[PDB]
This record gives structure tokens, C-alpha cells and sequence, in this order.
């Protein structure tokens, strides 16, 4: 269930609250699988979390 | 209780004005399994899966 | 005569043992443990479980500073001094320093120069900031060179930090130091450009005449995180107070005379008698012993001859006493002396040949050394081949193979049975168990037994030759 | 040159030793795994030895 | 023939085993276990989490004596106290301290104006003997060792005298609390204080077994607290039951056996066979008889003087002084255990009945000189490494605090029981060098030399016994 | 001839290695450990951080018996009714010394059959205050930690609902039931899993030493009910009958063979191993058929009943069957070596051992003499302090674990500062550098001699 969870500035919390209130994955949910990214500009290596 | 987790340590880590060059917004990809699950097991829970 | 060199070697050993007993005094370990437990194990405050050993962020450092550090430093009895355990006197004032880097000392790719507006490089001398910042009024906001600060390099964990940076000398009272650190925290002092921070102080403890120098370092790597490290070093700078100190001085003079005798005896022989002189392995031990001894004597003379930092501190006692070089040279001298003692004790094998069993064993070892070296070449090649594989495969996830020397140490610990499988197993589901099981089998079932084969063969051959030559002539 | 040759000629003997060791280990392991089955937590000396 | 020696030795072994089984009354361990759990693991207060094993300062010590100590000492049914409704508390506990005097050391003239007092480490030549505080009672006046019936203790830091400033507490909590509060108000533990002792005893009439409890707190000259404890289950009413008389008879039987052995051994060396020390079994026999006569002397000397128990019985409102009995009981136990161990290894004198045992014993005896010679070299190397470790880690690790600690830690490294996380951080270079070289040389060299010597000796012995026999 | 023996042995082994699969793959261990965590380590109440494994006082026992115990027994449960009994001793069973009896007026000896108390005490109302002998109490010995306890005592059986058992235990606690003479107490019950087929008999013992305190111990025994409703049952039934046929074949062929070698048959190791295997197998079959024909009360107590299920005659046989069908598997597995020793490079490795066993046994005797000397010294020195040397068996096992590297050395040095480290260092040195090398010396010499005689007298024609 691809949820963007965007709205970088301030509405990310609003989107999370709307998803929680609307019961997006309340029942019948196995895993969450949250994963974005990383980038270390100094060392020069990226990372996948 | 992972929603308070996200609201407390994840969103500040991503959108905070600190050392975290994300290189792309995060995402969520859960499962639905097309079938609900029984309630919590009284006493002992499921062994592994 | 053998008896003469034997008796002089025993006298040398006795004076060495006396020196080692003297330098390793009464229980300084308890002094060190009390200081270490006071400053490293107490939680940063009454409601957290974090201490200095488990710092994890920059805010934890601020919690520790205006917190457990001031709690340990200042003990209540006109501007009275502070005795840490009612016995350890705090000398002068502590000092706090930071080393920083420069903004824009990095290279942001042109396709990412729109959501990344600042990159700070890793610490290096050619990249450290030297410009004023913040409320540029005092010395905490102005760069000071290494020569104006009487500093030196440190060799921390991530890099080797210079002796410059931005510093403050704190106060003798809890209230003033608390105000100073609160002001430092308010006008942000530690930011994303901060790379290292030092805290330095010293105590005396007049009961047993022995100074203690304390240094606490916190490193902030470019990749984020916090790495703490610490150092407590006891020193003796007022040596001659008791009769035992004079006895130790006399023993030191005797040691210098013995070293002069040994070196002149060495040079009297190397001159013309037996110009090669190197096919013995006992002459090499003698020369390394005298070289280590003369190095230790030179270090001691260079270190105890000047105590001008102590004399300058005794003029006015409201300043920072700088004792880092003395502690550094004390550590160096301790290492050199320990190695010298070890080798002097090893040299004792030169005289235990009093019967037909000692000579048999010595001949066996001498005749076995060559092919032991020959097979140890292969043993070390295979050992390093396993170590590099462990470094490349597990070196980014396991913390036990993070560096090559650490891989070597972990592989040596596996032989003793001191392995923790709970972290190595999930680092790689395949090639994790394979490495472990093959290493164990080929290390205990194969390579440990070839040493036995070689030693057993040479010992039996030596005995056979010694029993066939004898009883047949 | 001996060290390489020795390990090459002792392979059948070493393989036989490993086979015997693993058979004995399998026997003992099955004995141990089938021996307790009780969870008594007491000095059952005959079964404990 | 020779079976006379065999039957005599078997009877002696049976008697010794009976003595040691009677000496080792079953489930005495639980007595001391409950006592130590009650007095050592209870937190000093309901709020804090520290116990006697984790004392860290003088205030913790003051909280202990107004807390867990008094809670454990005094139980509710003057009236006597029963520690677990079974263990009767004998008399009153006693608290003592040893302290040094101000000016016992020299302050260097460089900073003399900043520091006024210095107190030396504890030593008999440097201990205070002058009155202090509110000089009214015995807690403020020095009492000599001879007037206090004391003795040395050999603590962790130093060996402490039997003298000092002492106070006898009361039989009830309501007065002991007042006495300790009065000692706390008028400061009794100053910067000169070096050691403190608490002593008492209990009976437990169900079984016939006393218990003597001593707690020690040492204050090093560098600040801090070091605690120690000792629980000893004595027995002083020996003859109560039939088994007691059985053990008493077995004791005199043992004395007769020892007398017979010593008279036979001295008769064998009156003028007969001068210098029989070339043999090994004779040295074992003389060691056994020396140990046995020493143990008999210790037992006779400690059991003929229990007057300290008669007196306490005259007046049961005083301090029962039982520390000498506990010390001598410990000495007797050590001597008896060593004697039993040395008696057991005398069976090797008799297990030669078949030929295989004869070959094994011959091989074992013929590999003695080579093993001794190589053990000399092994221990030279071992002690060199121990000295290196002591000089490098002697002030940081705490497994190398003392030389003997270094020896024990080196013996435990072989079995893989150390951290190496603290060794590597105490010294980054020369720390791991020691570890790697030690492991390499111990495992890949010396163990293989031991096995090589044993293999060669066994092969030669079997070969020449197969040569002289079956070929002649 | 050898091929027939090989194929029949592989058949007898393939049937056996899957017959044991149905014994270890029943997930009985999961149920037993689930019950153990359910009953043992759960706190007595939310305000006390204590459990049954860490009981230390009589009040702790009273808290436990009205608490986690009732919660576990009341919330596939409660086969009949549980039972709680106690064993006590007699006032005056031990003699106070004369000089001390002026102060102490009670003496309670340690538990013994001669010192046991049989008189009534408290309110003489029912079974809880009157002595019942062992024969009519349907019980036997227990062999506890510090003593061996009889099957008699003062007992009381609870009921089927939580409220009345709580009332009963509250009444017992009201008028004191555990005096100073109380030496042991037992709690017994049974639980039917009722999920597939599995019973669980639960025994709890609390021991009161003559000195003071408590000592807890527990025992969970899973029984087994036989029923065939799925192919996974008929398959094992067929495997068991084929196994019985295999023992029949082996015993009849052994009887056939012994007719020709009535005395010249018990000198080879393989034949004596075979006969001990077959006798162990027939004993196991006898016990199995005895136990399977006892389904009369296994289902009688499933209906709601108010009687204590005395399930001890079955647990004993269930225990005795498991630890004799395990040695049988071990001996069957180690008989495979006889078929392995047929290679040209494998018969040497067997002849070597069969030739050096004679010396290995003798040196084992000598090694065990030295080992027992160390064990006895350690028992006499550390006996009352360490808890690893509290009993002789514990001393032996602790030394064996020290050889394998399971050292503690903290309390060893605390208990005795001198002669404690001495024992450790000497033991480690002798057992690591000297004593364990002699076995290898014996094996090495035997291997060398065997190889020499086999390669020199042969391989020359
Ligand atoms: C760092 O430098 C970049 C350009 O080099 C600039 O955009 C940014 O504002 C600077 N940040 C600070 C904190 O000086
Ligand atoms: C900087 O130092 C001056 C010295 O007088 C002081 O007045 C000023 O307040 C300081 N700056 C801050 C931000 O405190
Ligand atoms: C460095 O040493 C000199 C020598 O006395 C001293 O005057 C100066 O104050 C020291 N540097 C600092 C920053 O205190
Ligand atoms: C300790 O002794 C010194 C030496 O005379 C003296 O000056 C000081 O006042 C003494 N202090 C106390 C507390 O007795
Ligand atoms: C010392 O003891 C006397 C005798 O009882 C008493 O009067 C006095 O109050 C005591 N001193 C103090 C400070 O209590
Ligand atoms: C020491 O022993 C004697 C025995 O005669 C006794 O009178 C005295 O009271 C004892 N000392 C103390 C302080 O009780
Ligand atoms: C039994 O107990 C009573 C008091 O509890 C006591 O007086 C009596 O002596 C005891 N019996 C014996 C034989 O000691
Ligand atoms: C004890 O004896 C037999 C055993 O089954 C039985 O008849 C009797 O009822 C038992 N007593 C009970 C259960 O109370
Ligand atoms: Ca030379
Ligand atoms: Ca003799």
C-alpha cells in the first residue's frame, strides 16, 4: 500500500494524523516496510535504510 | 504504537533543519493480506509466524 | 669465567626488580578506579541512564557538561578550593577546547546544489576553520594557534587532532563555571562544523605524593555520531620527599653504571674480537637490551630535568596547569621499561644448561626454529587470507571486523573460544557460517597439528643423535 | 616442500577420522536431544550425568 | 608379604574418610547462604538501591548501620532476638575503628601553604592513639590490643591491628539506634579513619552449630570504600549425640594410626638405610605424617581452650569473643583438606597388579625429569609475561592489579575467560601485542612441546620394555 | 553374506530414525515450557517484584498460594482438583545442650522419619489437621533437595471454582498452618491440554530448612495419550509393529546362532552389543505394551469431577521408558561402525583403537583417581561457600566444566584467598599440559606400531 507520506514542510504530520484517523492499515496489516534514503555529502557515500 | 514513534523520531529526523540530506521523500508500503486476524492470544501468543 | 657474568647478571636483575617494585607503587589502581568511576559511570542527571561512556548525541554532551561533570569537579567544604574526595585537591581551573572545520571545504555535485547548501569535510589540518564566529568577544570565539596555546597532537580514535582550537579556562567555583557553560550553550558553540572537544584538569592528593592528570575527549565524525574516550594518568613530580625515594635514586644511579659497564663490555669485544658476532642470537638480545635501556635513560633525563610547568603553576594557582607532555612521556617511559624488563628476564636462558636435560631441550628448540619459521610463513599467509576476507565481508556491519587489526585480534580470540556468534551470524546468512566453520576446522584440525609433527620429529631426532653418539664412543 | 606433500598424503586418514567423529557426534546428539524431554530443573543424577 | 601395608592403608583411608564426612555436615551451606543474603544483599534503605557489596562513600556506610544492619540484627517475636525465628543472637554486636593521626606524613614545601593536613596510609607505626571528640566513653579513647583481646586481620589493602576505638551496642533496637545516632552526630568517622569492623555471632540451637559474622570496611587514603565480609559456622558443643561419640572414637583411632606410622618411619631410619630420601613414596609418607601431627596439634590447642565460651555463659550481656576460634578452625580445615588430598594419591603405590598398570606407572615416572626441566623454562616465560602485563596494565584493568592477579589472569586467558575489551583500550599499542604473542606462543609452541616430550618418552619406555622382555 | 546384514541393518535403522521422529516432533517441549513460564516466573502481584523461583520467606509462600497460583489454576484446565500437603517434625526431637537450655525452650530437628510428627494440631476439624499414613494417602517418596520426604503428611484438596479455593486458603492462613515445625510443603495438580492429545502433571515443592528460609523446586511431566485419527498416527503404528518384527527377527537369528557357539560367542564386542541392544528393545516393548493398556482413568477424569487424579504410577513409567529408548538409539547408531570398518584405509583406525583400549582403560582409572582427589579437596575447601561445590556431584560436574572452559573464579577467590587460587592454577596446569596428553601418547604409540607391523610384515611378497 504505497503511501507517499510527503508534504515535507509541515503537512507530513497532518497526513500521518489523517491516515491514523481514517484507519488506513488498522486491521489486517502484516508489516509496515518503511524505507527512504541517506546521503553523506562529506564521505561521498550514499546509504539505503 | 509505531505512529507515535514516527511522529517523535522519524519526522524530526527527516524534516528537521539538521544533518540529514535525504535525497528523495520517504515512503510507506504495508500489506493487507485480504483477510483479518483473530484477537490477541490469552496467555501465550503465536510461536513465530 | 661463566660465574662472573652469571653473578653480574643476577645483580643487574636484582636492581631491575627493585626499580620495577619502586615505580609500581602502593595501590594507585584504587586512586585511578575512584576517579574513573566518579567521572565515567555516574549518569548525566538523576533521570537519565546515560553516562560519559554511552554518549550518543550532541545534546547528551551538553547534559553531561552542566551536570555530572560539575557535580564531580566541585565539592563543598572566601572562595575556598575544592577537594574531590575530601582528599584530592583540584589544581587551578579546568579547560575546555574544540577543534572545528570550515564551511565550503567540501564538493557538492552540481546536480544536487539545490537541496544541499552546506558540506563540511572530515577533520584535517588543511581544512580547519580559523575565523571568528558567534559573539566574537572572548577567547572561545577566536582561533588560537598551537604555539600560543602550548599544545600538541593527540592521536584520537578517528584522526590525529592538533593542539589549537577555541578554548576556555573555567572557574574555581561551581556557580561561575555553571554560568560560563550556560552562556556557551545559549550562544550556540557546538554546531555542525564541530569536530572535536577536549576537557582537561588535574588533582594532587597530598596523602600519597602523586598527581593525577585527567583528559576527556569527544569526537564528532563527519558522518554523524559521538565517540567518547578518556585518560587518567598518575605522575610523581616531587620525587625526593622520603628516604625510600633516595634509595630509589641510588638504585637508578647503579642502573646507569651497570648500563655503562654493559655497553663498554660490548664495544671492547665487537672491536676486533669476532668481527661478525651476529651468528649467536644472544649478542642481538644484548644489543637490543642496551639500546632499550639507553633510550629509557634518555627519556627519563629529558623528562625529569624540566618541571618548569610545575614551577610556573606554583607562582599563581588561578591558572591552568599544563601537564599533558609529562603524562605522554610517562606513558612512553613505562612502555619502554616494561619491554626492557621482559627482555632482561628472557635473557636468563643463557645460563640454564646445568645438566643433560636442559641442553637437550635448548638444542631441540634451536634446531626446530628454522623449519618452524618455514611453516609459520604459510600459517601467517593463511591467517591473513582469512582476516582480509572477514574484513571485506563483515567489516561494515559487525564492529568486531571494522578494522584490519581488529580482524586479526578477533581471529586470535576465536582460538581461545571467546567468540560471540550472535552478531556474526546475521551479518551474512551465507559465507558467515562457512567462514567460521572452515576457519575452526582448518585451524585446529590441520595447522595446529603440523607444528606438533615438526617439533616431535626434531626432538626425537635430537635424542636419537645424542643417544647414538653416547654409549658408542 | 614436505609440508605440502604431507597434507596431500594424509587426506584419506583425516577424512576417515572426521567421518568417525561426525558419526559419534550424531549418536551422542540424538541421545542428548531425546534424553531430557522433561524440564525438571533438578539434579536427576542418572539422567544428568 | 605386601598385603599388610595394603590393609593398613585401606583402614587408614576409611578412618580419614569417616572423619571428613563427619566434618562436612550436609547443608551447612544454606545456613551461611541465608545469613549472607540477609546481611549483604538487602538495600541499605527502601529508597536507594545500594547494598553492603556496593558501598561507595561514608554516607552509604552511615545509612547501612541505620538500616539493613539493624533490620537484620533485631527481629520481632527485655526479650532476645531470633534472626530467622531459629538463630539466637548472642550478647551484643561490637563496632570498632582504626585511624591514623594528622601530620603522619610530610607535605612538600612547594605547596605547603595550600594543604594543611595529610594522613598516611595505615601502618602500626603511624596509627593514632590520642583522645578525640567528646572524650567521655570508650568510643573516643584508644584501647590497646592486649586489653581488648584482639588480633590482626589481613584485609585487602593492609593488615590491621587488634586495637582501636570500640563500642559495644545494646540488645534491643531502640538503644542501638540511639547509640549509632549519637556516634553520627558527634563526627566519629573523620578523614583519619582507616578501617571499621562490625562483629557478632548467632547460635541456631536446632542443629548444633554456631556462626560468627565479621564485616569490614576499609577507607583508602585516596578516598572511597572497600567492603569485605566473613561468615564462619563454628561448632563448640561437640558431644551431644551418639554420632559425636563415634567421631570422637574415630579421632583417637586416627591418632593411633599416626603414631604407628611415625614410629615405623623413624624405626626405619634409626640406623637402617641412611638417606632414604632418594625414593618418592618415603617423601610422601613423611609429608603426610608432618601434616597430620600439625593438624593434631592445632586441634588439641583449639579444643582445650574454650574458656571464652564458659565466660560468655556466665554473663550473657557481653560481647562473645569468638574470632580466634574461627581463625583456627579455618587453619585446621585447610590443613585437613591438604592432608586428605595427599593421602588419596598414595594409591599409586599399590595399583601395579597387572602388567598394563606397571607399564603406565613406569612411563609416568620416567617422564618426570624431562617434564620438570621443561616446566622450569615454561614458568620462566610465564613469569616474564606476567611481569610485562603487571607493568603495562597494573593501574587500569583490575585483573592485573597485583602480581598474583596477573598470574591467575594469565592462567585464565588460556581457558578463554577475559574481556580484552578493557585490555585493548587501556593501551592501544603494546596491549594487543602482548595478547597475540602470548596466545601464539602458548598454544602453538609450548603445548606441542609438552605433548612431544610425553610421546617420545612413552614410545621409548614401551620399546625398551619390549626389548629386554620377550627377547631374553 | 555381509550384504544381507548391511541391507537389513539399514532397514532397521531407517525405521528407527523415523520412529524417534514422532517422539521428538510432538512439540511437548513447547507445552512444558509454556506451562513453566505460566506458573513460575510470573510475579505474585503487581506490587511485589518476586516470583516462585525467588521465594525467600514464609509470607512469600502465603502470597504465592493466594495469587499467581490461583490465576494459573483459574481464568483445557483443572483435571479434577489440586492438592496441597505438608510434612512437619516434632517438638523436642533434638536435644538442647544443658548450659544453654535456660534461654532456648524449643528444638526442631531436621526432617527424618524417626522425628516426624503425627499428633493433631490446631483446630481438629478435618483432613488438614490430622495425620494420614503413606499407605492410605496413595503416595510415595519424593527425594527432594536436602532430604527424602515420605508420602504421608497433612493434606487438603481444593475445589473446582476459584472462590472456594481462595476461601479455603484464606482460612488456612487465618489460623496458622505453617509453624516452626513445618519442614516441607507440596502442591500437586494435573492439566489436560485437550488440544490434540497431551497431559501435564505438575508438582511444586517448598522446603523449610532447620536454619531458616525457603527453597523452591518444581517438576512438570508430560504424559501421552495414544489415538490414531490421522495418517501421521497409522504410519507410526505400522513403524512400531515393523520394529517389533525386527526385534523378533534379531532374537530368533541370535538363538539360531548361539546353538552353534554356545560359549564361543560372547568374546566379540559386536555380539555382546547386539544382545544388549535386543534386551533393551524387548524391555522397552514390554514397558510400552504395559503402559498402553491403561486407558481407564485417562478419560475417566475428563468429566467434571471432585477427586484428585493420582497420576504418579504413569509418570514414573513414562520417565523410565524415555531414558531406556534413548540408550537403545545410541547403541543402534554406534553399531554402524562395524559396517564402516571395511575400507582398506579404515580398518587401521579401528584396529588401533581395539589394540589401545587396554591401556586407555588403565590410564582412565589413574586419571579418575587424580580427578577424585581434586574433587574431594575442592569439596572440603569450598563446600560451604561457593554453591558450585555444595555437593560432591556438583564438585565433579564443576571440574568437568572447568576443563571445558566454564570458569567463574570470582567466588572461588573470595571464599579462600590462599589455597583457592592454588587449587585452580595447579588443576588447570596439570589437566591442560600433562594429564590429557597421555591419552594421545598411548594412541600415537599404538597407531605407529599397528602401521609398522601392517606395512612391514605385509606388502613385501
Ligand atoms: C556555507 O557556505 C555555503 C556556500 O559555500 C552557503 O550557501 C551557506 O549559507 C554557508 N553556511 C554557513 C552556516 O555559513
Ligand atoms: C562578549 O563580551 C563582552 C565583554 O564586555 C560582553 O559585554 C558581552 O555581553 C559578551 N557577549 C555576550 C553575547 O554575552
Ligand atoms: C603558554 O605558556 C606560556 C609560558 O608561561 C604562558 O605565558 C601562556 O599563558 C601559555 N598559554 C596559554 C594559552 O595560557
Ligand atoms: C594537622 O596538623 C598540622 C601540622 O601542625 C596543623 O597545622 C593542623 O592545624 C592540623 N589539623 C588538624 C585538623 O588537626
Ligand atoms: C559523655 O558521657 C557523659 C556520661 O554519661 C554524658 O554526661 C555526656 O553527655 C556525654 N557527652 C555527650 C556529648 O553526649
Ligand atoms: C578481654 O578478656 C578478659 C578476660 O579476663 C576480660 O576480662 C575483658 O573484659 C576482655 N576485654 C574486653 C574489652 O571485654
Ligand atoms: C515443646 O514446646 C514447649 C513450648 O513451645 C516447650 O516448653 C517444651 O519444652 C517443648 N518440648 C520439649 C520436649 O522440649
Ligand atoms: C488410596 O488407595 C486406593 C488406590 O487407588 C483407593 O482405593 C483409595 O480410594 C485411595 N484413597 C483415596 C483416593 O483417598
Ligand atoms: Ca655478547
Ligand atoms: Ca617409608
Amino acid at each position: 500500500y504505497v503511501q507517499e507520506l510527503g508534504l515535507s514542510l509541515e503537512e507530513s504530520r497532518d497526513r500521518l494524523r489523517f491516515l491514523q484517523l481514517h484507519n488506513w492499515l488498522d486491521n489486517r496489516s502484516r508489516a509496515v516496510f518503511l524505507e527512504l534514503t541517506r546521503y553523506s555529502p562529506a564521505v561521498g557515500l550514499h546509504a539505503a535504510v | 504504537e509505531l505512529w507515535p514513534w514516527m511522529a517523535h523520531v522519524l519526522l524530526p529526523y527527516v524534516h528537521g533543519n539538521q544533518s540529514s540530506p535525504e535525497l528523495g521523500p520517504p515512503r510507506l508500503r504495508q500489506v493487507r493480506l485480504q483477510e483479518a486476524l483473530y484477537p490477541d492470544p490469552p496467555g501465550p501468543r503465536v510461536h513465530t509466524c | 669465567s661463566v660465574l662472573r657474568e652469571l653473578v653480574t647478571y643476577l645483580l643487574f636483575l636484582i636492581v631491575l626488580c627493585i626499580l620495577t617494585y619502586g615505580m609500581m607503587s602502593s595501590n594507585v589502581y584504587y586512586y585511578t578506579r575512584m576517579m574513573s568511576q566518579l567521572f565515567l559511570d555516574t549518569p548525566v542527571s538523576k533521570t537519565e541512564k546515560t553516562n560519559f561512556k554511552t554518549l550518543s548525541s550532541m545534546e547528551d554532551f551538553w547534559k553531561f557538561t552542566e551536570g555530572s561533570l560539575l557535580d564531580g569537579l566541585y565539592w563543598k567544604m572566601a572562595d575556598n578550593r575544592s577537594f574531590i574526595f575530601y582528599e584530592n585537591l583540584l589544581l587551578g581551573v579546568p579547560r575546555i577546547r574544540q577543534l572545528r572545520v570550515r564551511n565550503g571545504s567540501c564538493s557538492i555535485p552540481q546536480d544536487l546544489r539545490d537541496e544541499i547548501k552546506e558540506c563540511y569535510d572530515v577533520y584535517s589540518v588543511s581544512s580547519e576553520d580559523r575565523a571568528p564566529f558567534g559573539p566574537r568577544n572572548g577567547t572561545a570565539w577566536i582561533y588560537t594557534s598551537e604555539k600560543d596555546l602550548n599544545g600538541s597532537s593527540h592521536w584520537g580514535i578517528i584522526a590525529t587532532y592538533s593542539g589549537a582550537g577555541y578554548y576556555l579556562d573555567l572557574s574555581r567555583t561551581r556557580e561561575e563555571t555553571a554560568a560560563q557553560v550556560a552562556s556557551l550553550k545559549k550562544n550556540v558553540w557546538l554546531d555542525r562544523g564541530t569536530r572535536a572537544t577536549f576537557i582537561d584538569f588535574s588533582v594532587y592528593n597530598a596523602n600519597i605524593n602523586l598527581f593525577c592528570v585527567v583528559r576527556l575527549l569527544v569526537e564528532f565524525p563527519a558522518t554523524g555520531g559521538v565517540i567518547p574516550s578518556w585518560q587518567f594518568q598518575p605522575l610523581k613530580l616531587i620525587r625526593y620527599v622520603t628516604t625510600f625515594d633516595f634509595f630509589l635514586a641510588a638504585c637508578e644511579i647503579i642502573f646507569c653504571f651497570f648500563i655503562f659497564y654493559y655497553v663498554v663490555e660490548e664495544i671492547l669485544e665487537i672491536r676486533i674480537h669476532k668481527l661478525h658476532y651476529f651468528r649467536s642470537f644472544w649478542n642481538c638480545l644484548d644489543v637490543v637490551i642496551v639500546v632499550l635501556s639507553v633510550v629509557a635513560i634518555g627519556i627519563n633525563i629529558y623528562r625529569t630535568s624540566n618541571v618548569e610547568v610545575l614551577l610556573q603553576f606554583l607562582e599563581d594557582q588561578n591558572t591552568f596547569p599544563n601537564f599533558e607532555h609529562l603524562a605522554y612521556w610517562q606513558i612512553q617511559f613505562n612502555n619502554i621499561a616494561a619491554v626492557t624488563v621482559f627482555f632482561v628476564w628472557i635473557k636468563l636462558f643463557k645460563f640454564i644448561n646445568f645438566n643433560r636435560t636442559m641442553s637437550q631441550l635448548s638444542t631441540t628448540m634451536s634446531r626446530c626454529a628454522k623449519d618452524l619459521f618455514g611453516f609459520a610463513i604459510m600459517f601467517f599467509i593463511i591467517f591473513l587470507a582469512y582476516a582480509q576476507l572477514a574484513y571485506l565481508v563483515f567489516g561494515t556491519q559487525v564492529d568486531d571486523f571494522s578494522t584490519f587489526q581488529e580482524c586479526i585480534f578477533t581471529q586470535f580470540r576465536i582460538i581461545l573460544g571467546d567468540i560471540n556468534f550472535a552478531e556474526i551470524e546475521e551479518a551474512n546468512r551465507v559465507l558467515g557460517p562457512i567462514y567460521f566453520t572452515t576457519f575452526v576446522f582448518f585451524m585446529f584440525f590441520i595447522l595446529l597439528n603440523m607444528f606438533l609433527a615438526i617439533i616431535n620429529d626434531t626432538y626425537s631426532e635430537v635424542k636419537s643423535d645424542l643417544a647414538q653418539q653416547k654409549a658408542e664412543m | 616442500s614436505v609440508f605440502g606433500k604431507t597434507l596431500c598424503r594424509a587426506l584419506p586418514e583425516l577424512l576417515g577420522v572426521t567421518l568417525g567423529l561426525v558419526v559419534l557426534g550424531v549418536a551422542y546428539a540424538q541421545l542428548a536431544i531425546l534424553l531430557v524431554s522433561s524440564c525438571v530443573d533438578s539434579l536427576w543424577s542418572v539422567a544428568q550425568a
